[PDB]
């Protein structure tokens, strides 16, 4: 029962979520905003649905895995379509409700927020974007620049935040050591609940964690041949040598604040730190960590990296209106 | 509800 012909696109565009400048800085968590009005055929009955496609390189949620679409609602509530979402085919199905069958002249309104999906953006790159309502498309060109390590002799180090579990109060942070593959002496990497900011210096900041022996802290060496994804997110972790039982962890180093000691390296790693946080934190986007790579100079003291992520959040809107039948 | 993304503290 798809009524994509029903529907009338009267406007749509894309925008970007935190400054117009044709970039968008995912690493910052700027979001993409896609916006559609239309009107609903008065032929449309319950039971009839309407697509909403998203551009292949977007996601509703960059860290978690919970989207639901939002309602189209009308001024006091009711509910004109529910909506389903694959994320295979990036694809909204929205479904009406028996509001078509009582209303006339219906037309709504689409808010729907995304982000840059990692996966089909490992690297930095210009993007067509082309969004479509009712397979009425709309495009935007972008370029999509992700972040690059703080560099202070051969300490080097990166960090995302790359997945949030509301349900077990879990977070993810995927952290890059020495992707620069510099020779690194000495190397150790505190990881902390809250800030570090970027010449290594500790701040209590605006989030925090819990790091102790629960936490989850698994560590993967990187060839000198191997090349790791600008996103900083890693899919498969398959190809890379797992080194966890060959580093020294302490999960209790201070409070909570784990560090690892690598030693001197002349590779880069990756560290995977799974952390728990306060229930209801993220409402507040009150989750933080940070990470602290030292390493010992040329003129034998000690260089400091630093790298701090948090998080942000979207929330799409659908609304619309219609006069009764008579 | 919430969608969700990672960002950078400075
Ligand atoms: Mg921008």
């Amino acid at each position: 029962n798809n009524v994509n012909d029903l529907i009338t696109v009267t406007k749509q565009m894309i925008t970007e979520g935190i400054k117009d400048d044709g970039v968008i800085q995912a690493h910052d968590g700027e979001h993409i905003i896609y916006t559609s009005d239309f009107k609903i055929d008065n032929a449309v009955k319950a039971g009839d649905t309407m697509t909403v496609k998203y551009d292949k390189h977007t996601i509703p949620s960059d860290i978690t895995d919970d989207f639901t679409p939002v309602d189209i609602t009308d001024p006091s509530g009711e509910v004109i379509a529910k909506g389903t979402f694959d994320l295979n085919t990036k694809t909204i199905t929205y479904k009406f409700t028996d509001y078509v069958d009582r209303y006339e002249n219906v037309n709504a309104k689409l808010e729907l927020n995304s982000y840059i999906d990692k996966k089909e953006v490992p690297n930095e790159t210009n993007l067509n974007l082309t969004f479509a309502t009712a397979d009425k498309e709309t495009s935007k060109n972008v370029k999509v620049e992700y972040q690059k390590p703080i560099v202070k002799d051969e300490s080097n180090i990166q960090s995302i935040f790359s997945h949030l579990d509301t349900t077990k109060h879990e977070v993810e942070q995927t952290i890059y050591v020495n992707p620069l593959k510099l020779n690194a002496k000495n190397t150790n990497v505190t990881i902390k609940s809250g800030g570090v900011a970027d010449n290594g210096d500790y701040y209590t900041g605006d989030g925090s964690t819990i790091i102790d022996s629960n936490t989850e802290i698994k560590v993967y060496k990187v060839a000198s041949g191997q090349q790791l994804p600008q996103s900083n997110k890693i899919y498969d972790y398959s190809q890379y040598e797992d080194v966890t039982n060959s580093v020294t962890i302490n999960k209790n180093y201070g409070t909570n604040m784990a560090n690892i000691n690598f030693g001197d390296i002349d590779s880069a790693y990756i560290v995977k730190v799974v952390s728990k946080y306060t229930p209801g934190a993220e409402d507040d986007l009150a989750v933080q960590q940070g990470v602290r790579m030292t390493t010992t100079n040329k003129y034998n003291y000690s260089s400091y990296a630093g790298y701090t992520n948090t998080i942000l959040s979207t929330t799409d809107s659908g609304g619309g209106d219609g006069t009764v039948k008579p | 509800s919430k969608q969700f993304t990672s960002s950078t503290s400075y």
